[PDB]
């Protein structure tokens, strides 16, 4: 039955190895009964520490945003100009220099159960964002399901957003305000959407959202789900598993946390919502849900830029060896600096 | 001779052995669809070739 020749035809071999390795490892971590092998998961994951020493013009440091829950976030910044010595622990919060200095609050993917801000795949992505967008990136180490399900991840994002918005050293010279952009791939994209909703209801104005292959769903089995199931790394079976681990007991996929345009979700008509850049991989089995999301925003009168990469798969942005990565990074930079 | 795009992500794989690693990943998927985590904790997760090879044996 198993034949993976098809998925190898659409991606570079090293990309195929990376995503397939996660695919097989995650099969082991997810248990039929709904439990998760957290110990093995954290052992297998490849992690990296922060580093005050600039590498490729980027340095980083970790911050404890909230002790009660041990919420950490990693800050990435471009190397200081005219730096005679590397940054000491007292030089990490040096006021940003620039009339307009965008700050991207990033939420990693992993379907709400996998990865951390210090996972190498995400530390590398954030470093690339800093250099390709010329900005500061703050990556949130949000709590994961099934141990910490809905709404824990959203709450962590809210706490992180307030922390970022209140940093005096992150204020732009122009308007003395922190220019915030929310970004995230997979579940991180879902978190960005929901944090943005809460932001608008408060006094925080997010300038824009960047969603990469955002994780959304619903009770209905879309055509893309039925046709692409198991062909390109993802299966409807694992999608169902992650939704069940994240959503409240007894809930279904029409819960607003899963389907932002569910009948249960609040209308976005005439709401203060930031402009959005929605990237959809054509070979991502939940493509139809993602396309419906972009259309939902447009229909609600929100500003939305849709990038439908018909031959891209999940994880295309983890390696800089394909045109999808290049095209998307170009648009992200244009979006943030517009 | 390691693939530097994977190395930055924490994985050590020789460019010349990428195809062999790809083969092992599929062989492991096959075995899984016909079926472990206890003995896995002992293997080096960064060395994909040996990690997969070791897992295949356990199956
Ligand atoms: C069980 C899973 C989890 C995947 C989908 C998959 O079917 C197989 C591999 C995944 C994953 C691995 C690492 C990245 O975090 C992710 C966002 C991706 O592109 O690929 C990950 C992606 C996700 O979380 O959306």
């Amino acid at each position: 039955e198993v034949n993976l020749i098809e998925s190898r035809t659409v991606v570079p071999l090293n990309t195929w190895v990376l995503i397939s390795n996660f695919k097989v490892a995650y099969n082991i971590l997810r248990r039929p009964d709904g439990t998760f092998n957290r110990h093995l998961a954290e052992y297998l994951d490849r992690k990296v520490t922060a580093n005050a020493n600039p590498v490729d013009g980027v340095f980083s440091f970790d911050v404890l945003i909230d002790r009660r829950i041990n919420l950490l976030s990693r800050v990435y910044r471009p190397a200081y100009a005219d730096q005679e010595q590397p940054p000491s622990i007292l030089d990490l919060e040096k006021p940003v220099d620039g009339d307009i200095v965008p700050v991207i609050l990033f939420f990693h993917g992993g379907s709400f159960a996998h990865s951390s801000a210090n996972s190498a795949i995400y530390d590398t992505l954030c470093r690339r964002l800093v250099g390709l967008c010329k900005c500061v990136v703050v990556s949130v180490n949000y709590r994961r399901a099934p141990e910490n399900p809905y709404p824990c991840a959203y709450d962590d994002g809210w706490i992180a957003l307030n922390w970022v918005n209140s940093r005096s050293w992150l204020k732009s010279k122009k308007d003395s305000k922190v220019h915030i952009f929310l970004a995230g791939d997979s579940s991180g994209g879902n978190i960005a959407h929901n944090v943005a909703l809460r932001a608008g209801e408060s006094g925080i104005d997010v300038l824009g959202n960047i969603l990469l292959n955002p994780m959304f769903g619903g009770n209905e089995r879309t055509e893309s789900e039925k046709s692409l199931d198991g062909k390109y790394f993802v299966t409807v079976r694992d999608r169902d598993w992650y939704w069940k681990a994240f959503l409240p007991e007894g809930e279904d996929r029409e819960h607003p946390a899963c389907n932002p345009f569910s009948p249960r979700g609040k209308s976005l008509e005439g709401v203060s919502f930031p402009k959005s850049l929605v990237v959809v991989a054509g070979l991502d089995l939940i493509r139809d849900w993602q396309l419906a999301y972009a259309e939902g925003l447009k229909k609600a009168g929100q500003e939305v830029k849709l990038m439908h990469l018909e031959k891209a798969t999940v994880g295309f942005y983890l390696l800089p060896n394909n045109n999808h990565f290049h095209n998307v990074m170009d648009e992200i930079s244009a979006f943030v600096n517009a | 001779g390691m693939d530097e795009l994977l190395a930055v992500l924490g994985y050590k794989v020789r460019s010349s052995e990428m195809a062999d690693v790809a083969q092992k990943l599929e062989q492991l998927e096959v075995m899984m669809s016909n079926v472990l985590a206890t003995e896995t904790v002992h293997y080096n997760p960064a060395e994909l070739y040996t990690w997969l090879d070791s897992m295949l044996t356990d199956l």
